[PDB]
């Protein structure tokens, strides 16, 4: 090859060094010098930089007025819960029952708990296979 | 570790005596278990069972 | 949601789901794109929907904010708007769940016990949600704000 | 830092030679003055809290707009008032470091290098800190060569701010 | 250093061909948006000390261990070198906005800045937080009208936020 | 480690903020600085108030008796025309 | 009793925050598979008796639990099995639609392994019946739908173990 | 269980609850 | 390090009055007291040769033996003989002479987009060696201001203080 | 480069604290030694040509391969560089004696030196033998009376011997 | 006690198959972040005492658990906290390196909330201490590394809740 | 107290209490009249014992109160005296309990972990208790000052 970096070839100081006092030459390369740093390519038509013609401002709350199988899907949907809900709406209002018991929370807190879902307490029916 | 339930003055008797090599591990554990740091934690608040 | 109580309905009856139940889970998930667009409108309009919600509430019920009202002073009025931010949030849950099941077990079950026990006029908080409804439906079209409308008036119904 | 000891090493190091008798005399003169210097640093430390709360009050008496004007730069809040007394304590702490070390080396390194750029950026005024240091110069209560050494480093800070 | 006009020439030269008719028309849109690009840069350099100082003040409120004794921005000199870094990054982000290409920003500002902070011990995660505070302080002063005619500068403030994000990623 | 430095008992070379070990000479880790204070006596438990280390009731002897004498049968062995290596 | 939408709303509500991009990101993932789950629950409703007949004949039909002394000998005891296997194939259908196995431990798993030990029902043969029932369910609904319905079967088998 | 030990009732303390204004 | 604590106003006065040249101004900035405090006292003799070759001669160190060869000038002649030897090389006098300020010579190739990492960024004022003795820290011990009660400056999520001021509108309109 | 007095200031600035009352009383003992710390520096500076030359001559008598052809101290330029290195290490030990702190010694002299002698081929185990011979020549000359009043300097020559031991283990 | 590689090997082994493209696809994803985790665990080891000192002073040092009657009054009880907070910052460092939170519930989470209820330790103040400790940890290690270390803090806070 | 650890001593040894243990429980309860008088002196002298306690503490340790000290400013100095009020209170417990058992498990066990974790110089707080001791023993006779001072120096010993 050559000498190592910096060593004038032929003026080494470890030529006839004794082995008993020989010190191993440390390894040093041309990395940490700046001449051997890899630059951007830039003759193959590629610069590493970025600027205009890069950045796009994408609106991604607003992709478009959303697809037809969301609205055409939709308007089918609440044609099929509309009869449900207003039946369930004034099932609340003139279900204006009286009051039992003593008010345990201020003035409310009577026998039944307010707006409690009856399907939960009433939907789990215990059943005996071969009921007897 | 001894840190949050000792005061500092309890078992430095045993540590320095062990770091110097004067006592082996088993003496260090036996002297550790029969110190009042142990019965203040594992003997006082529990029954004999 | 419509998915969970269409299941627990057919769960109790020892049967699977009928076409009437499975053509609506099907119809609901194709509706899911349109639901997130509606809840997305109310999500970052809470500054105006709540602020302007408490706008008409005090103009219609000055007693609750006047001295002696429950929401009197700088303190209670802040909490006075805090509850409206709660109920506006639950309506966003009901729109995405396709049902008032999220609004049912949060903010509706036993709500009269809380507000009676807090000294708050429950009719007054019902007036607050109605004022939010006119602001919310003014932010949306045609049918959309119709589904996300039906959820406020359900909360109005259960809150009295 | 710039001590009397390191300015003697540096004089010998700048030419690549050993410590001559020129440099041993400079180190000897540090040891004669250090008796008065280490009793002034001990006495400024011992009365540091009563000197900082007094000097912050002297700034608010002379410049009362600093407690009334809204804005981040002023001591018109409880957070702004704690940061003012933090700064008085920075200036007093560097003085007792210069008395221990024996030269204007701690406050050259920690305080005065880059100080003009901060007061321009954060809208602080060097006349607030001059008034705070003129209080400590008149209220530390020392006398003799103990007070000569303490005032020699307080006047070094007033000359950099002005 | 090359701007947006010189990058489409440098890429067409490695192909050995003239610019097309649609490549001239895409550059004629960048000439028509030139006065609005010149008012993004005019607003972030006429307020350069307010972008830097208000964002530094918001950083030591959020990360108050940087100005504690022993900390990273604790002395007068380490505080002045901290504001020097925020003023340098805002200088080279503003250079990349008038060019349209982030070439000068990473040729001579971001080139080796991550390994400068590692040899020093400076926390690069906190420098990235400081850049993100200078970003939204700069895009808030970009889309206010205040002496400009009304129009759409929406894709220009998206590009300006892109150089601020490029600098904040390249530092940690 | 912070208590020992804060008490002026001894400064313990720790880690820099990214976690590399501290060192005064960059060869090996945890090398410390020394001088005019590790050889000075009488301040061993310095700043630990009322510390009682050793014979605190008496000043120690001067002990300024430096002489090296012929160490028969234990003068250390090492090679000639050389100096010993190590791994 | 929460579905995928109920669980997403609960976690987003339990921190008091709105439905951000991550919460809606999973919700969109559930709506994409909404079409697959209904058709999976469609065919399972049709072939409910056929699936259970296939599982028991493939796993524990001729083993000596079926013979005298085995755990399934008498006709009341045999009839309890297909009644019992019907719940596993049914509740697993509910978990497949709801996209969340909360209904299983709410209504099936709790007190289940503690009940079979009382009756002396062999948990080992039970899981293999459900495993065989999981194997036939992947036949009908397909691969990915079987992956979905199969994901709740072993959830039952895991907790029942 | 000692000269300083905790009981819930004697805790008069907004820390099991967390209204951070106190 | 361009601070007015580090300005040299009398070197500047002798340059404006044509008494010294730029070669004497460049020499006076290396032998100045801010350069010895901030740069020379935080490097060893080998990394300081790398700093002064990159900033005075305008080019990079050739190899790790050029650093060894020149660091013995600082140890035996001091810093004043090292910068006289560097400024009197023919590499200096052919490039800058005595009237031109130095620069980083031939950093970027004419058609490329990137450069070669400018020298103030390649070597900062201390490095890995010396960095450990004098870096800074993150969170030391100093007993700071306690910010007093401190959540509460960022109210926690349910809580009705985020709507304070929005209560404000409430009246009239 | 900082002395014994600036070392305790730099340790207290990292905590942001004033000095304790025991820290100031321990600095008043270093002032009280004083005159005799300056006696040790005066005694190893006035003999600095003879510390180096007598312990160089003693080094090539025990290790004769160092001056054999091919050995490291064989030529005129390599021999004059071994005596230059012994005179430099003796220079920075006397700087660290007058400062009371080994901070001038291991920033200016010892930092990077082990890795430098390995790049040159110099046997660092033999440099350590030449440093330990200058130690015995210095401590035998530190505690002789010869123009000084009689007293106890034993705690100061234990510190001078500690600087020579630090330079001899950091060279290899 | 499994890392990301152990969990990937277990799932690929539990089906008896080799490491296919999907199993190695996640393993390559873990090796890419291997450089980030060590530097994250590097600075956390350095500033362990500083991070815990910052969290307690920012969350529960100004309160009435600190005052008499509060849960942290006596010096033994205060000293137990920073001992206790050290494990959360330490075990979270292990999860950040291993890339899998299995070590947390194996060695921290199990019997933890059941232990604090025994002692009467307030779980509410504990999580906010860890949340504040998570906030300072994002300061040191950066954003994405804070996202990684932060991903195991709330795992502790979730299970400890 | 002497009663509780003379029990737990003989508790561990599977035995009852010896005359050496029961002639001291006896000797301690007859001492109880004199103990309450001593603790009664320190009880309503905390205004002077603490404030003069922090008097000599700052004159002897100006670093801790100077800018950069742990107890710097109006805030920390108030807490700077708060701890002295704590330790003065525990000494009143130890005098009435006839032992440092109250002082042991309060303010002594793991005290170095707290003050090291607070950034406070533990040697500085030890100097504070010594300054309180000279004020306390100056308030009592010689027979009492051998006790009230006796509990302080135990706290001094464990606090370093
Ligand atoms: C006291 C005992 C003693 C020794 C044995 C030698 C050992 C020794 N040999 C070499 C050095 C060498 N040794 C060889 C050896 C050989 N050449 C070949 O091609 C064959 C493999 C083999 C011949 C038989 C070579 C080529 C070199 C030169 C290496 C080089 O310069 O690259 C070196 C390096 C220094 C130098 O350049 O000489 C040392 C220490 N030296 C001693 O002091
Ligand atoms: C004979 C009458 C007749 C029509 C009017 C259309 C009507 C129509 N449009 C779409 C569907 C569509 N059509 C478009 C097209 C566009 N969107 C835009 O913004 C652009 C203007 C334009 C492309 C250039 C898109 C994007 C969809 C998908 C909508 C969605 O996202 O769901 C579909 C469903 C799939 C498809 O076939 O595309 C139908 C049937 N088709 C017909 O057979
Ligand atoms: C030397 C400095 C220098 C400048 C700053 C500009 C200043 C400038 N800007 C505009 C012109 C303009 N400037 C803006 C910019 C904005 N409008 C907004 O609402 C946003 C806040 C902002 C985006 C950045 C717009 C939108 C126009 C065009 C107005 C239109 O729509 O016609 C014009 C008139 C020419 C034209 O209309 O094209 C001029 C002279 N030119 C210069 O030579
Ligand atoms: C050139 C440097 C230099 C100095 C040191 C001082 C010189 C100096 N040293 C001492 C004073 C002294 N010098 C010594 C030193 C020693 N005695 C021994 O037997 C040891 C061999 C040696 C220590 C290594 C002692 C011990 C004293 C004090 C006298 C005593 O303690 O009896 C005094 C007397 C002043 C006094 O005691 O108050 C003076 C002027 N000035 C200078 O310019
Ligand atoms: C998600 C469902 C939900 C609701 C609704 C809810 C109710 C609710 N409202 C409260 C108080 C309160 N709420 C209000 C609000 C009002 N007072 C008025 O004047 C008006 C009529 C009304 C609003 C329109 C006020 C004033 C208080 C405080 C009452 C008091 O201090 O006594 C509180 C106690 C305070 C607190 O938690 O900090 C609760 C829990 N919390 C919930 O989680
Ligand atoms: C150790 C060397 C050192 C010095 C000298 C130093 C000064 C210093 N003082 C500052 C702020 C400050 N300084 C003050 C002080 C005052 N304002 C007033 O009205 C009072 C009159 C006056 C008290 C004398 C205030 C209120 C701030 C906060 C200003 C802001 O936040 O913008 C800041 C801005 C960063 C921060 O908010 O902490 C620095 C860097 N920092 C250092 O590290
Ligand atoms: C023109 C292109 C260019 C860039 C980008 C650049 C960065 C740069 N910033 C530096 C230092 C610095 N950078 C900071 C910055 C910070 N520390 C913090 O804690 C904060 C998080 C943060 C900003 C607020 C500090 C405090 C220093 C001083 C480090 C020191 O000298 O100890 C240094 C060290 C060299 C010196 O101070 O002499 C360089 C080279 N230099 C350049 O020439
Ligand atoms: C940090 C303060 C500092 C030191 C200490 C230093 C040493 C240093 N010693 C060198 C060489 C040397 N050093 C030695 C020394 C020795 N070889 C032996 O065999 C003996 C064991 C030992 C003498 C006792 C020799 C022989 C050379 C010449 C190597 C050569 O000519 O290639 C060189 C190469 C330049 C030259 O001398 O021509 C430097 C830079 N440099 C510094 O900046
Ligand atoms: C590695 C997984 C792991 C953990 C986490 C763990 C916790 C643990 N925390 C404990 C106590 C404790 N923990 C605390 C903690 C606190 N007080 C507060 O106010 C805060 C909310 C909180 C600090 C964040 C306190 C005060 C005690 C002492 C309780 C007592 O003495 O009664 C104890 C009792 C024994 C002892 O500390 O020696 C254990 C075993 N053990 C483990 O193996
Ligand atoms: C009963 C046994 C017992 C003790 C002793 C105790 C101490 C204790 N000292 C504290 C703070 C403190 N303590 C000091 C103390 C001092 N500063 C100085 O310069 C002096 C050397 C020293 C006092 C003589 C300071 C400055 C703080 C506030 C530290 C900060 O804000 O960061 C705190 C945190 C705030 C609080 O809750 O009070 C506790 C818990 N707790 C206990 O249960």
């Amino acid at each position: 090859q050559l000498a190592p970096p910096g060593i004038p070839p032929g003026e080494d100081a470890r030529n006839n060094q004794s082995l008993r006092q020989y010190v191993a030459r440390p390894v040093e390369t041309y990395q940490k010098r700046s001449f051997a740093t890899p630059l951007p390519l830039t003759w193959t038509g590629e610069t590493e930089t970025v600027g205009a013609f890069d950045v796009v401002v994408p609106p991604q709350e607003k992709d478009l007025p959303v697809s037809g199988e969301a609205t055409s899907a939709f308007v089918k949907y609440s044609d099929m819960v509309r009869a449900e809900r207003k039946a369930a709406l004034q099932a609340l209002l003139s279900a204006s029952a009286a009051g039992e018991g003593r008010p345990t929370c201020g003035a409310e807190g009577r026998k039944f708990v307010s707006n409690a879902n009856p399907v939960l307490v009433n939907g789990v029916k215990c059943v005996e296979y071969w009921r007897k | 570790d001894i840190s949050t339930f000792v005061i500092g003055n309890e078992i430095e008797n045993i540590k320095i005596q062990f770091i110097k090599g004067q006592i082996s591990v088993k003496e260090m554990i036996n002297a550790l278990g029969k110190s009042s740091v142990y019965l203040k934690e594992f003997y006082n608040p529990y029954p004999n069972i | 949601s419509i998915v969970t109580k269409s299941i627990v309905n057919a769960d109790a009856e020892a049967r699977y789901l009928s076409p009437g139940e499975l053509d609506r889970i099907k119809s609901f998930v194709l509706s899911g794109q349109r639901r997130l667009r509606i809840a997305q409108t109310l999500t970052e309009n809470r500054e105006r929907i709540v602020k302007q919600g408490g706008q008409q509430l005090f103009q219609r019920r000055p007693d609750v904010v006047s001295p002696g009202g429950n929401a009197y002073g700088e303190e209670m009025t802040a909490t006075c708007l805090r509850d409206l931010d709660y109920y506006l949030r639950l309506v966003t849950y009901g729109i995405i769940a396709g049902d008032v099941t999220p609004i049912e077990e949060i903010g509706l079950v036993g709500v009269k016990e809380m507000y009676s026990a807090l000294g708050t006029p429950i009719s007054g908080v019902a007036e607050g949600i109605r004022c939010m409804k006119d602001v919310a439906c003014s932010l949306l079209s045609g049918e959309d704000a119709a589904e996300v409308g039906f959820y406020f008036d359900y909360t109005l119904a259960a809150m009295q | 830092m710039k001590t009397p000891i390191t300015e003697a090493i540096a004089t010998a190091d700048n030419q690549g030679r050993f410590l001559s008798n020129t440099e041993l005399q400079a180190v000897n003169g540090r040891y004669q003055r250090a008796t008065a210097s280490l009793t002034a640093a001990k006495a400024l430390t011992g009365s540091a809290q009563r000197l900082i709360t007094g000097a912050a009050q002297a700034v608010y008496n002379k410049f009362p707009y600093t407690t009334q004007m809204p804005g981040p730069a002023y001591a018109s809040s409880a957070i702004g008032k704690a940061k003012c007394a933090r700064d008085i304590g920075y200036y007093l702490r560097m003085v007792t470091y210069c008395l221990v070390v024996g030269g204007t080396g701690p406050m050259d390194e920690y305080l005065v290098a880059g100080l003009e750029e901060i007061n321009r950026s954060f809208d602080l005024s060097p006349s607030w800190y001059i008034e705070a240091l003129q209080y400590i110069k008149n209220s530390h209560g020392l006398s003799g060569q103990v007070a000569n050494e303490a005032n020699a480093y307080i006047d070094y800070a007033i000359n950099t701010l002005s | 250093m090359l701007d947006a006009f010189a990058k489409v020439v440098a890429q067409a030269d490695a192909r050995g061909e003239f610019l097309s008719n649609t490549q001239i028309d895409a550059l004629s849109k960048m000439v028509k948006e030139g006065n609005q690009r010149l008012d993004i840069v005019n607003k972030v350099t006429s307020n350069a000390s307010a972008i830097v100082t208000n964002s530094a003040r918001a950083l030591f409120a959020e990360q108050p261990q940087l100005i504690q004794p022993g900390g990273n921005a604790y002395t007068s000199r380490r505080m002045a070198a901290c504001l020097r870094d925020m003023e340098i990054v805002l200088r080279y982000v503003s250079y990349a906005m008038i060019a349209g290409d982030s070439s000068v920003l990473d040729d001579r500002c971001l080139n080796g800045l991550r390994e400068t902070y590692q040899a020093l011990g400076t926390p690069g995660s906190s420098v990235a937080v400081a850049i993100q505070k200078m970003k939204d302080a700069s895009v808030a002063l970009a889309n206010d009208t205040t002496g400009t005619p009304i129009g759409d500068c929406s894709s220009l403030v998206a590009e300006l936020a892109g150089y601020f994000d490029r600098a904040a990623v390249s530092v940690v | 480690a912070n208590v020992a430095g804060q008490e002026k008992i001894a400064t313990i070379s720790g880690y820099t903020w990214d976690g590399q070990p501290q060192t005064e000479i960059p060869g090996k880790p945890f090398v410390k600085s020394i001088g005019a204070m590790d050889y000075m006596d009488g301040v061993e438990g310095g700043d630990v108030v009322a510390a009682k280390v050793g014979a605190f009731w008496k000043p120690k002897a001067p002990k300024e008796v430096p002489y090296k004498r012929p160490m028969g049968a234990n003068t250390p062995e090492l090679p000639y025309n050389t100096v010993p290596r190590l791994v | 009793m929460q579905d995928a939408i109920t669980s997403v709303i609960n976690a987003a509500d339990v921190q008091g925050k709105y439905l951000d991009a991550n919460s809606v990101e999973k919700l969109r993932g559930y709506f994409q598979t909404g079409e697959l789950r209904v058709r999976a629950a469609a065919t399972i409703a049709a072939n409910a008796a056929t699936i259970i007949k296939e599982a028991v004949a493939k796993s524990l039909l001729y083993s000596d639990i079926t013979r005298p002394g085995g755990n399934m000998y008498t006709t009341r005891r045999y009839a309890a099995c297909i009644r019992d296997l019907d719940y596993y194939l049914r509740y697993a259908t509910y978990g497949m639609l709801a996209g969340d196995p909360s209904i299983l431990d709410e209504r099936v798993l709790n007190g289940l392994k503690e009940t079979y030990n009382s009756l002396g029902v062999p948990i080992g043969a039970t899981i293999q019946a459900i495993q065989a029932m999981k194997e036939v369910t992947g036949s009908l609904v397909g691969s990915d739908a079987g992956k979905e319905m199969g994901l709740y079967f072993d959830y039952i088998c895991s907790g029942l173990s | 269980s000692g000269y300083g030990d905790y009981s819930y009732s004697t805790d008069r303390t907004k820390g099991h609850v967390n209204q951070y204004y106190v | 390090q361009i601070l007015k604590s580090t300005k040299q106003p009398f070197l500047e006065s002798q340059l404006r009055f044509n008494q010294i040249s730029i070669k004497d101004f460049i020499k006076g900035l290396v032998l100045s007291a801010p350069f010895r405090d901030l740069n020379y006292n935080v490097n060893n003799n080998y990394r300081f040769v790398e700093i002064c070759v990159q900033r005075v001669l305008g080019r990079d160190i050739y190899n790790e033996r050029e650093k060894i060869a020149w660091s013995i000038i600082i140890a035996t002649q001091g810093l004043e003989g090292f910068i006289d030897t560097l400024l009197n090389t023919q590499e200096y006098l052919s490039n800058f002479g005595d009237s031109i300020v130095p620069f980083q010579r031939r950093r970027i190739i004419p058609q490329r987009s990137k450069g070669e990492m400018p020298f103030n960024l390649k070597t900062p004022r201390y490095g890995i060696e010396f960095r450990s003795k004098l870096a800074a820290t993150q969170f030391s011990w100093a007993s700071p201001i306690r910010r007093f009660r401190p959540q509460e400056q960022q109210p926690k999520a349910g809580d009705p203080a985020l709507f304070l001021n929005m209560v404000q509108e409430m009246g009239p309109g």
